[PDB]
């Protein structure tokens, strides 16, 4: 009762799916290898970090990013699959934003990178919408009681990025310096950018 | 579909398996893991055989215990394989022959889907809306925690998309609708049993109605 079904090893199943389609001429030459390269090298949270650093140092761009995220991202050429309609959400001294896909995994791939395993976990998908404060605490991020937490559930085609607050101690940093502290988890919203001593 | 995939609000899970900024390792942790997404895109863009919506739904159609014990990328191997069989592109026999063993698929759909609603309302930022108190056995992009609940519009998209409940079943009558960022107070969704502030759900126009 309740037992798993018999299954061939997953690698064998996945490659069987490839070979069945490839052997019918349905998969162009180099196709999956091209996607692998896009997913590994192009889709990256370094892009979202570039956008945050620009916003932090350019009020005009900040305004654009917050009002028409698609247009702002397009300036950099970073629209793409799973990242065609972008909304950036602003953290403030009284608001912390956090993103999830409770139904599956949806993520702004081109600017955040493909989601990490933990983001797709049942634990995150079930819990962050109901107890985000405790989830973030457990993960290492304490959000004070004076701060409303707002969870965006990625249920349609909007693809989100968080614009975190800029920490003290970074005044006058270059865009490159600022980018370094905007991590993937800052863009998802579970982390706050950290400044070293 | 009120499946086990509709996890938001479920209680009893443990810690999220991450601490902030920890090493997540490479993008792909096994040499096959780029295949499900790549082959999904082959199906959508190259073959024209199915939509991304149909992929979301076929994963929802995994047998529930099977869903719960299957790693993420494997669910999409299963789902894309299933669609290829259902669409007549591949056979389960050839998949199992190539795999050298069993390759169970998602279960058949129990709904033909439904059309884009004929009667909907264009909402404005600041307006109060209720999520329609409806039950859809097939695909729907409405997590049950918001069914029947009231919130306020934060955004109306400037683009429109096919209605999931139709295109997720390969129907011809998905039309197009904008979606709305609907902000709900945490207490509206979970009463006293929440530690959050607000939750914003991105809801197709056809899931919404004016609040009373
Ligand atoms: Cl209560
Ligand atoms: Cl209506
Ligand atoms: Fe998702
Ligand atoms: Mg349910």
């Amino acid at each position: 009762e309740n037992a798993a079904p018999a299954q061939a090893p997953v690698s064998d199943r996945a490659w069987a799916l490839f070979r069945a389609l490839d052997g019918k001429g349905l998969v162009p030459d180099g196709y999956v290898e091209g996607w692998k390269k896009t997913f590994e090298e192009d889709f990256s949270p370094r892009r979202g970090a570039e956008l945050v650093a620009r916003a932090w140092t350019d009020p005009e761009f900040r305004q654009l990013l917050l009002t028409d995220g698609t247009a702002a991202v397009a300036q950099y050429g970073y629209l793409g699959p799973q990242g065609e309609y972008i909304v950036a959400v602003e953290d403030t001294p009284t608001l912390k934003n956090v993103i999830v896909c409770s139904l599956c995994s949806c993520t702004a791939w081109p600017i955040l990178g493909l989601p990490p395993t933990w983001y797709k976990s049942f634990e995150y998908r079930a819990r962050v919408v109901r107890e985000p404060r405790k989830v973030l605490s457990e993960m290492g991020t304490e959000i004070a009681s004076d701060i409303e937490i707002r969870v965006y559930d990625t249920t349609a085609e909007t693809r989100y990025m968080v614009l975190p607050q800029r920490p003290a101690g970074t005044e006058g940093w270059s865009q490159e310096q600022l980018q370094e502290i905007v991590t993937k988890d800052c863009l998802i919203g579970v982390a706050i950018p950290q400044v070293p001593t | 579909m009120d499946g086990v995939h509709d996890l938001a609000g479920v209680q009893g899970f443990g810690k999220v398996p991450h601490t902030v900024n920890a090493d997540i390792g490479p993008t792909f942790h096994a040499e096959w893991e780029h295949l499900p997404y790549s082959l999904m895109f082959a199906g959508v863009a190259e073959l024209g055989a199915f939509s991304v919506d149909e992929v979301k739904y076929v994963v929802e159609r995994m047998e529930p215990r099977h869903y719960m014990m299957t790693p993420y990328y494997e669910r999409y191997v299963i789902g894309v394989a299933t669609l290829m069989v259902e669409k007549g592109i591949l056979t389960q026999d050839e998949l199992e022959s190539l795999a050298g063993g069993p390759f169970p698929l998602s279960r058949p759909s129990e709904s033909e889907g439904r059309p884009a609603p004929v009667e909907t309302t264009t909402f404005e930022v600041g307006q109060r809306v209720r999520v329609r108190d409806e039950y859809v056995p097939g695909h729907i992009r409405m997590p049950a925690y918001c069914r029947g609940r009231v919130g306020t519009i934060s955004h109306r998209t400037t683009e429109k998309w096919p209605f999931p409940d139709a295109i997720g079943h390969g129907r011809n009558d998905a039309g197009e609708e904008p979606t709305y960022h609907v902000k709900f107070a945490a207490e509206e969704l979970f009463g006293s049993d929440t530690d959050g502030g607000s939750v914003v759900v991105d809801l197709f126009e056809g899931y919404l109605e004016p609040a009373a």
